[PDB]
């Protein structure tokens, strides 16, 4: 009857074409501040003094750039860690070049993305679903969190953080190569084997029910068209697809359940992309990955090389690189 | 003035009387259906299905 | 630049109010269960 | 494959070489990992790069410093690279171990292991010690 | 009956481990494969070839240890052991690298055996053949990296070698030599990789939260019995839910778990069109109108400029040790270096 | 065997201990034994880390975490963060392991011998998870020792001999905390901070006046919330807004034990007052400031101006001007020009590093410093060799801040995700599908056709 | 290291901080024997 009771009905309705929830109450307003500032900074936008040496680096479209070069540039290394919004800066122009929008961009994406997560479980709760989708997107949201606000804060600069772009996505990865060596730390290494192996397990689940449908049917229309939506019969053999992974490998490697098969389908990346993100945020504060440099010697006591020492002059080739100019002492401490 | 040491990065006056005037609009929205309702009324559930 | 930052403290605190006062309205009993 | 010319390093000013038993390279490895290796990491310095371990480096010293007898000289008395004044208030010595906490328990045999390994190593790896990072 | 129909079921009988007609090709060649690895990162070294150490007698842990590829002055040969290099000897075989293209090339006959397995029991079972056209994708990934990579280089040296940290000194040199994360063709395969997790995510998470209730325990993965002909998740719910939030949501189940084999599988067959397009050299390296504008003007810098000052470092500071068949002898004072580190 | 099989619970043996919510004292027998550990691990490793203790090395570069927050206390630790004793670490670390032999048997008879529920026997001790006026005494009572708990670091700092002040003038030395500071514009004023940089919401406490004048607020806090909810009852709009069951109440823990689990791992990476650079090592910004600072001492010997040193990207080689105007270090440093820590502040002004005191007054044991935290930065790797990430293997050295910062940052995560399970079933089992969906009863199904 | 009363014991007191590991496996341990029942 009240106003409110009227708005709090329409705002949690199912009923509606996309569910906003009270998630989206922050999720909306978020996300597309997010979206229509990166548009206009990726067509449009000046150069930015990204390592504060006052060299404007370009990286939009109007500047000479295409869809690989162009990049939101992040913010200053003079603004380092500073909050640094539109009215703290005394003028757009004065916004603008010392990486203004990088600031408004990710910090309004963190929040519509922890957003968008908690609206993943509130749908869950009104339809009656068990709730854990929201559980399984935690893994791009603490791959996201860390390398825009955690690598950003154990470095003490957004000027370290991830540029939005494309050729500005491996300036970051090489130089945090360099500086941290992620290649032996043995959380890119688990969570290589989570996308290896997620990818492997969805070609290798998608293939076993493709291959044991059921004749639904004729040689002329799609395969597709034998799933009529909504019905209650099962689409596949799924005995069939039992017995051939069953000799495949060999008998008891292979799950009759499919609960417990569409369980292990979610567990795997998952657990991957939690572990790796927790690669980066431990990589952030400087406990870099294993070095093995000069480990091996003889008895004379000479240093035999290994392939650490060959991966090893690969990553001084980028760290004696990396920001030319913005060195003036001989350790990168930052 | 960034890095000054200020309550919600409240630098002027004005901006109190914004916040004070955005949870109270809605405070008294939310007032008039779930205020003046009885605050002495229990359940032995783990969710309360009382009213609107 | 003072007169922006107004606008972003109403815009702001609008949709947070909405956040915080909307859990505040018997949200737990918002279920296909029962009512 | 440690042999005896190999490990017999110079000793005093005059030119005299004698031999390093084989725990001597061996606390002298540890010792100097543990104490200097902090900042002589592989010959190089990192506070002040102009002054290394280098061969070359140490005997350019206004007194020449590649003997065992003018490193653990230097040890228990650190002038500067002329060696016009003492720099014992600021680099780790025994004249000034009130200072330094690290420096207050090592005898004679100790330094003389230390300055060994300083001395051997440029003969074991010969442009890796004080060569940078170019050299790793 | 006959002599064949004897053999032909005695091989499809049903026993521990299938063995088939296709596992006369697979049974001894992955078994040398996989042998030939683990002894040549324990025993044998790259002391020779390369001018490391490779081995577990060599004090390499699991990470550094690799089976190397061989010498750049043996060029393409195959290196069999009775060959004209190794001349039946064993020792000098191992020397000279030897025991890479043992396990590369009975490796290779692995794969073909192991993909003809797939056929077999398929066709067996009277099913449809999805999975050994799925398994062609990471055939194309063996082939075009381990075989035809080295194949258009120089030798066999430029291949990858078998060992953790050897395949991620080869990420290295195709940054600072090739460029290779500019080439559309890794593109199209990381939208892949990191598209087929997606998809195994997300159909992992919706399934296990569709359920229905078949049983009162709170233990959801007793109820299931495997020969029941009723769903175990609500489609229409699961339609309902990502129709609302994501706004375009799968209705049809077979159309989703095909869509599930079709997106791993072409990020490794447009992943693999590329990297034979750097056998030949020819690499994405330069945008053009981006190198003829620095060059004009000595203000214009892009995060593209900025990855090649990256790749000089790549290509001078490594190429020193990389290649010592070469000899490159770089002074100090050719070594681009930075200010002041 | 009754309540140990799936047949009478309903979980499996990996969810085995979700099997105890509804028993009371099998629960306790289980909070009361993990606490046995938690108490057996303080107290064995402050042994393992007393037995390895050189005092040649420094406390931070032999690789202890625990010796260094009794040091903070003020136990055996001297002037200059140089720890002396190390019998009084001996006698800390077995009070937290006998007793834990103590807690050890009330974990092993509550949980084997004790009633499987305490409300039939002892009324006041038993409880049910759905009643609202049990829950808010037993938060009301374990929050009056938080009260309590509060005000033994501020008894500790008053009388009982002080703690260990860095910012003590004369050096850093054990410092009664004689006036301590109470004003809530203040105290209050970090908790009202912006998080971002130079604000730093509660890591930038930077005197022990305001860290002991704070812990007592936190006391008279947790003891008048303490009272508040033992007598009191939640409110209407409290009663609905949560759910009143076992594992509601664990998913609210989670989340908030997640805070404390991020803020304590940034207050080991920034901060240098509760966490001294004598005992933990210098922070991330303090060795990058050292670095700089060195480098001044060295090229200022040379006759060179530093001041007036064009930088080769046209900025201050060494001295530059931060964006709000005050005089820094330059290079890569210019981003922790924040760093206030006890060893620089002694060349501060108004405007910042004073020039004349630069050319002037630079005391040797400031350079002594600056070389010993640029050598011992806080850089590292996990098979625990120093440097960069591509420094030789020589030195044997880790931060204890990066153990710090990057163990319970990542615990801090998990518990979050502890907050998103734990909530997302304690929230469904409340409504009644958290076994699935209804064959009989499909809510999607008496919807709207779906557009 | 330890006090001179206590010197004896420095080999078992290095055991000792492991000791908690080996409760998250005297429970597996102990679900083994029960049958995982
Ligand atoms: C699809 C599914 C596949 C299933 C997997 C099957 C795996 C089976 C394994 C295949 C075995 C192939 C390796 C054979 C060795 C190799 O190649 O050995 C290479 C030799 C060529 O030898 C090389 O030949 C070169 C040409 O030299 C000549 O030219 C020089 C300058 O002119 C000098 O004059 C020199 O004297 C003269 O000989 C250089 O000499 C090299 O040093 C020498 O090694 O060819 C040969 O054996 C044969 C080459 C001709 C056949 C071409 C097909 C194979 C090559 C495909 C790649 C083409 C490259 C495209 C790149 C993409
Ligand atoms: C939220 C979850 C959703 C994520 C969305 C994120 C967008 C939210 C909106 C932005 C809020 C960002 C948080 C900023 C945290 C930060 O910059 O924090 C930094 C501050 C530390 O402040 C530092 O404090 C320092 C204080 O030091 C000063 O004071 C000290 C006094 O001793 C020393 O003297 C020191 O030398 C001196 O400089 C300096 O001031 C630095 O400039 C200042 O940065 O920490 C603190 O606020 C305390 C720690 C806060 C917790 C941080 C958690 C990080 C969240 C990661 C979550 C990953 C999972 C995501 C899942 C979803
Ligand atoms: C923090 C660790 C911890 C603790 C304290 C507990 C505690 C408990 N679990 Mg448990 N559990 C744990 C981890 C833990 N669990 C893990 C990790 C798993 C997964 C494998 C399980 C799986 C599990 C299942 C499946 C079940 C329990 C059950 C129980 C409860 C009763 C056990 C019982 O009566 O059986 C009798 C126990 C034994 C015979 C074990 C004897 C081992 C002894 C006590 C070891 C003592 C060693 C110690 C050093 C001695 C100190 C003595 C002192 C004087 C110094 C008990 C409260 C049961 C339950 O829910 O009860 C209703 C149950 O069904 N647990
Ligand atoms: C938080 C922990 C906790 C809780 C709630 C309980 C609760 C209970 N225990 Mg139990 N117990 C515990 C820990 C705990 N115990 C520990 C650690 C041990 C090992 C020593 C035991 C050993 C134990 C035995 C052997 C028995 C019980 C019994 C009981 C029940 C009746 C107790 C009674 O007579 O009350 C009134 C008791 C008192 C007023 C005496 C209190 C004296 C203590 C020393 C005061 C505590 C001082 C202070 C608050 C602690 C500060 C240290 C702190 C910072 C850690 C009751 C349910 C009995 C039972 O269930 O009957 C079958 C029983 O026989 N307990
Ligand atoms: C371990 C810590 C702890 C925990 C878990 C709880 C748990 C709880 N407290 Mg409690 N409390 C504690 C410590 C704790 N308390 C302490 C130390 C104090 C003393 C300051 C209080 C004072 C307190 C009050 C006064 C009330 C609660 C209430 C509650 C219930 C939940 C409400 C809530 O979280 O809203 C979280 C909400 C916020 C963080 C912001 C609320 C903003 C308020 C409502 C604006 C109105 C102004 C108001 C007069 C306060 C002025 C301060 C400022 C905001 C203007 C819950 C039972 C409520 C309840 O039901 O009472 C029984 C309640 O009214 N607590
Ligand atoms: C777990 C994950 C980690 C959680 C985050 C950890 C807590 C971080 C510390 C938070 C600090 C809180 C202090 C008050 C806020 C502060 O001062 O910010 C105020 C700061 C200060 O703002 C700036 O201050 C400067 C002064 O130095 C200048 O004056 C600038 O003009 C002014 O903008 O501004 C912001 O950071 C704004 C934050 C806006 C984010 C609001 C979104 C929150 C919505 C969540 C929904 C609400 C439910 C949660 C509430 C219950
Ligand atoms: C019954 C049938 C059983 C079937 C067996 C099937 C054979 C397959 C086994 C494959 C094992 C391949 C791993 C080799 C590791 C090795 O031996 O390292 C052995 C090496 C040897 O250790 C090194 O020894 C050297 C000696 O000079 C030096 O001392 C080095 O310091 C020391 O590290 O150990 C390691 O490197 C230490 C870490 C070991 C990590 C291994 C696990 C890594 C993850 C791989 C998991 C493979 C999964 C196999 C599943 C089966
Ligand atoms: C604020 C949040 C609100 C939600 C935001 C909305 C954004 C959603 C994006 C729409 C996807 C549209 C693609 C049409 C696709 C289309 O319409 O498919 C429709 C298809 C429905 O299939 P059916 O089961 O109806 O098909 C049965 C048979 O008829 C098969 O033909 O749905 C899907 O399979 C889509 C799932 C993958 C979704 C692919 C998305 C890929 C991401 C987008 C990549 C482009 C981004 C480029 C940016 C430069
Ligand atoms: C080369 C060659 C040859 C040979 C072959 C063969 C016969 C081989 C075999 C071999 C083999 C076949 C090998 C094997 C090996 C194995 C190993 C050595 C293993 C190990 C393992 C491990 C170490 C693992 C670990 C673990 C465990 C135990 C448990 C837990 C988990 C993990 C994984 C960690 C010939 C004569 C033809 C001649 C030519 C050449
Ligand atoms: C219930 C249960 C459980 C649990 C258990 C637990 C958790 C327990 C705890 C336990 C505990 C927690 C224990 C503790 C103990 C301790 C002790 C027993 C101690 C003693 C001490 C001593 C003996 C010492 C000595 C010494 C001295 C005096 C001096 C110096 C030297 C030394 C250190 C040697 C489980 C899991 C199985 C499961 C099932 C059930
Ligand atoms: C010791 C010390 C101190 C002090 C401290 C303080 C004084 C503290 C405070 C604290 C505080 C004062 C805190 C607060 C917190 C709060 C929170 C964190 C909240 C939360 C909330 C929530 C969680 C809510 C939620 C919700 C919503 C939103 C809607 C509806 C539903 C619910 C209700 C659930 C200082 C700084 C001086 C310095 C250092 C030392
Ligand atoms: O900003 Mn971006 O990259 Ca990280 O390391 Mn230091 O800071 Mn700068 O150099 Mn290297
Ligand atoms: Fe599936």
């Amino acid at each position: 009857v009240s106003l409110w009771e009227r708005f709090c009905a329409w705002i949690t309705s199912t009923e509606n074409r996309l569910y906003i929830g009270w998630f989206g109450c922050l999720m909306f307003p978020t996300l597309l501040t997010a979206t229509s500032c990166f548009i206009i900074a990726f067509i449009a936008a000046p150069p930015v003094d990204i390592d504060g040496i006052r060299e404007p680096v370009a990286g939009s479209l109007l500047y000479g750039n295409n869809i690989i070069s162009g990049a939101v540039v992040p913010s200053s290394n003079a603004i380092g860690m500073h909050f640094y919004p539109i009215w703290e800066a005394a003028s757009i122009d004065e916004w603008l070049y010392n990486g203004g929008p990088y600031q408004l961009i990710v910090l309004h994406f963190l929040l519509g993305v922890s957003a968008y997560m908690g609206r993943e479980w509130e749908l869950s709760y009104r339809l009656g679903m068990r709730p854990w989708i929201f559980v399984a997107f935690s893994a791009p949201v603490a791959a996201a969190s860390a390398v825009f606000l955690v690598y950003p804060i154990g470095q003490g600069s957004f000027s370290d953080g991830m540029p939005l772009g494309i050729s500005g996505t491996f300036n970051f990865m090489l130089v945090f190569q360099a500086e941290h060596n992620i290649l032996m730390h043995p959380f890119h290494m688990a969570g290589v084997a989570g996308v290896f192996g997620g990818s492997l397990f969805s070609a290798m689940h998608g293939s076993l029910v493709t291959s044991s449908l059921i004749r639904e049917t004729t040689e002329n229309e799609s395969t597709n068209y034998g799933y009529k939506f909504g019905q209650e019969e099962e689409t596949y053999n799924i005995v069939a697809a039992h017995g051939y992974f069953g000799r495949l490998i060999f008998q008891y490697a292979s799950f009759n359940n499919s609960r417990a098969l569409h369980f292990f389908l979610a567990l795997w990346p998952v657990v991957g992309i939690w572990i790796t993100s927790m690669g980066i945020s431990t990589m952030a504060f400087n406990l870099n990955g294993f070095n093995f440099n000069q480990s091996v010697v003889d008895s004379q006591g000479r240093v035999i090389n290994t392939w650490a020492d060959i991966l090893n002059r690969a990553n001084l080739g980028i760290e004696v690189m990396h920001e030319r100019n913005a060195h003036n002492f001989p350790l990168d401490l930052a | 003035t960034e890095g000054t040491n200020e309550w919600f990065g409240v630098d002027d006056l004005r901006l109190l009387a914004v916040l004070f005037l955005g949870h109270w609009a809605i405070l008294s929205l939310w007032l008039g259906s779930y205020g003046d309702s009885n605050e002495d009324e229990d359940f032995f559930g783990e969710i309360d299905y009382s009213a609107r | 630049m003072l007169t922006l930052k107004i606008l972003v403290y109403t815009t702001v605190i609008f949709f947070v109010s909405l956040f915080i006062f909307g859990f505040l309205s018997s949200d737990p009993s918002r279920n296909p269960n029962r009512k | 494959d440690l042999d005896e010319a190999t490990r017999t390093v110079v000793v005093d000013n005059a030119g005299n070489t004698t031999v390093l038993t084989p725990e001597q390279v061996k606390r002298g490895k540890r010792l100097f990992n543990a104490t200097c290796g902090a900042c002589h990491v592989g010959g190089i310095t990192k506070t002040n790069p102009n002054v290394g371990l280098d061969p070359e480096a140490l005997s350019l010293a206004t007194p020449r410093r590649d003997n065992i007898s003018a490193l653990v000289d230097y040890i228990k008395n650190p002038t500067t690279y002329d060696g016009l004044e003492s720099i014992a208030e600021v680099h780790p010595s025994i004249k000034s171990a009130d200072i330094y906490p690290r420096m207050r328990s090592l005898t004679d045999e100790d330094l003389y292991s230390i300055a060994g390994h300083i001395m051997l190593s440029p003969k074991i790896a010969s442009e890796k010690w004080g060569g940078g990072k170019i050299y790793y | 009956r006959g002599l064949f129909d004897l053999v032909d079921d005695w091989l499809k009988k049903d026993r521990f481990v299938f063995v088939g007609w296709s596992g006369l090709l697979l049974f001894p060649t992955a078994y040398l494969a996989a042998g030939g690895w683990m002894t040549g990162t324990t025993f044998v070294t790259s002391w020779y070839t390369h001018g490391l150490a490779s081995s577990y007698l060599e004090g390499c842990n699991f990470l550094t240890a690799a089976v190397s590829t061989p010498a750049n002055s043996v060029g393409h040969s195959l290196l069999l052991l009775w060959g004209p290099e190794a001349q039946g000897d064993f020792t000098r075989w191992c020397q000279i690298g030897g025991l890479w293209t043992f396990v590369a090339l009975h490796g290779a006959f692995g794969l073909i055996g192991f993909c003809l397995r797939q056929f077999e029991i398929a066709r067996l079972v009277g099913i449809r053949p999805y999975n050994a056209i799925a398994f062609s994708g990471p055939i194309a990934v063996f082939v075009s990296v381990f075989l035809l990579y080295p194949l258009g280089q120089a030798s066999w040296f430029f291949a990858p070698s078998f060992g953790v940290a050897a395949i991620f000194r080869f990420l290295l040199f195709l940054q600072g030599f090739h460029n290779w994360t500019l080439n559309p063709f890794h593109m199209m395969g990381v939208a892949g990789i990191l598209g087929g997790a997606l998809l195994c995510a997300i159909h992992g998470a919706t399934v296990e939260n569709t359920l229905f209730e078949d049983g009162d325990a709170a233990n959801t993965f007793r109820a299931f019995t495997p020969t029941q002909s009723e769903e175990t998740y609500s489609m229409v719910t699961a339609n309902r839910f990502w129709s609302q939030i994501f706004g375009v949501a799968f209705s049809n189940k077979r159309w989703l778990h095909f869509f599930m084999l079709f997106v791993p599988v072409t990020g490794l067959w447009t992943s693999s069109i590329g990297i034979v397009g750097l056998a030949l050299n020819l690499r994405a390296y330069d945008f053009v109108s981006q190198e003829l504008r620095a060059a004009e003007d000595p203000e214009f810098e892009t995060f593209y400029t900025k990855n090649h000052l990256l790749d000089e470092g790549i290509r001078a500071w490594m190429a020193a040790q990389d290649q010592p068949h070469e000899n490159f002898v770089f002074p100090e004072e050719v070594l681009p270096r930075g200010n002041a580190l | 065997i009754a309540g140990r099989d799936i047949e009478s619970t309903g979980f499996a043996w990996w969810s085995g201990n979700a099997r105890l919510i509804n028993v009371s004292g099998k629960l306790l027998g289980a909070h009361v034994a993990h606490a046995g550990l938690m108490v057996f691990w303080a107290g064995a490793m402050v042994l393992f880390e007393v037995s390895h203790f050189v005092p040649e090395k420094p406390t931070y570069e032999q690789g202890f975490i625990l010796i260094q927050h009794l040091a903070t206390l003020g136990y055996g630790i001297g002037p200059g963060g140089e720890i002396t004793s190390t019998v009084p670490y001996f006698a800390v670390g077995v009070i937290h392991l006998i007793s834990s032999a103590i807690l050890g048997f009330g974990g092993i008879y509550h949980s084997l011998l004790g009633p499987d529920t305490l409300e039939e026997s002892f009324p006041f001790f038993g409880y049910d998870w759905r009643d609202k006026n049990k829950m808010t005494t037993i938060l009301g009572i374990h929050l009056c020792l938080l009260g309590l708990g509060s005000f033994l670091l501020v008894i500790k700092a008053m009388y009982l001999g002080g703690v260990y002040d860095t910012w003590a003038p004369g050096g850093g030395d054990v410092r009664y905390i004689t006036t301590p500071t109470l004003n809530p514009i203040v105290i209050f004023g970090y908790v009202f901070r912006s998080p971002f940089g130079g604000d730093g919401w509660v890591v930038s406490v930077n005197n022990m006046e305001d860290v002991i004048g704070g812990h007592i607020w936190v006391g008279i806090l947790c003891i008048t919330g303490g009272i508040w909810h033992i007598f009191t009852k939640p409110f209407a709009w409290a009663r609905r807004a949560f759910v009143w069951s076992g594992e509601a109440y664990l998913s609210y823990s989670l989340a908030a034990i997640s805070l404390m689990g991020f803020t304590a791992a940034l207050y080991s990476w920034y901060n240098n007052t509760a966490y001294p650079s004598e005992l933990y090592g210098p922070t991330g910004p303090e060795a990058s400031q050292a670095q700089a600072f060195t480098f001044l001492v060295r090229d200022q010997r040379l006759g060179a101006n530093v001041s007036s040193a064009q930088g080769p990207t046209g900025l201050g080689k060494y001295l530059m001007r931060s964006p709000s105007g005050e005089i820094i270090f330059g290079g890569e440093t210019m981003r922790f020009w924040d760093l206030r820590a006890p060893w620089v502040e002694p060349l501060r002004g108004p405007n910042g590093l004073d020039i004349n005191k630069i050319k002037n007054d630079i005391q040797p044991w400031q350079e002594r410093r600056a070389a010993e935290y640029m050598t011992h930065a806080p850089l590292g790797s996990l098979n625990s060799v120093g440097g960069v990430a591509t420094e030789i293997n020589s030195v044997n050295y880790v931060s204890p801040r990066s153990w710090l910062c990057c163990s319970h940052f990542f615990l801090a995560f998990f518990f979050l995700v502890g907050h998103w399970w734990h909530s997302g079933r304690a929230r469904a089992a409340a409504a009644g599908f958290e076994k699935g969906i209804n064959r009989a009863n499909e809510p999607v199904l008496s919807m709207r056709p779906i557009d | 290291r330890l006090p001179e009363a206590y010197v004896v014991f420095s080999p078992i007191v290095d055991v000792l901080p492991i000791i908690p590991v080996f409760f998250l496996l005297l429970a597996f341990v102990w679900q083994a024997a029960i049958g995982f029942r």
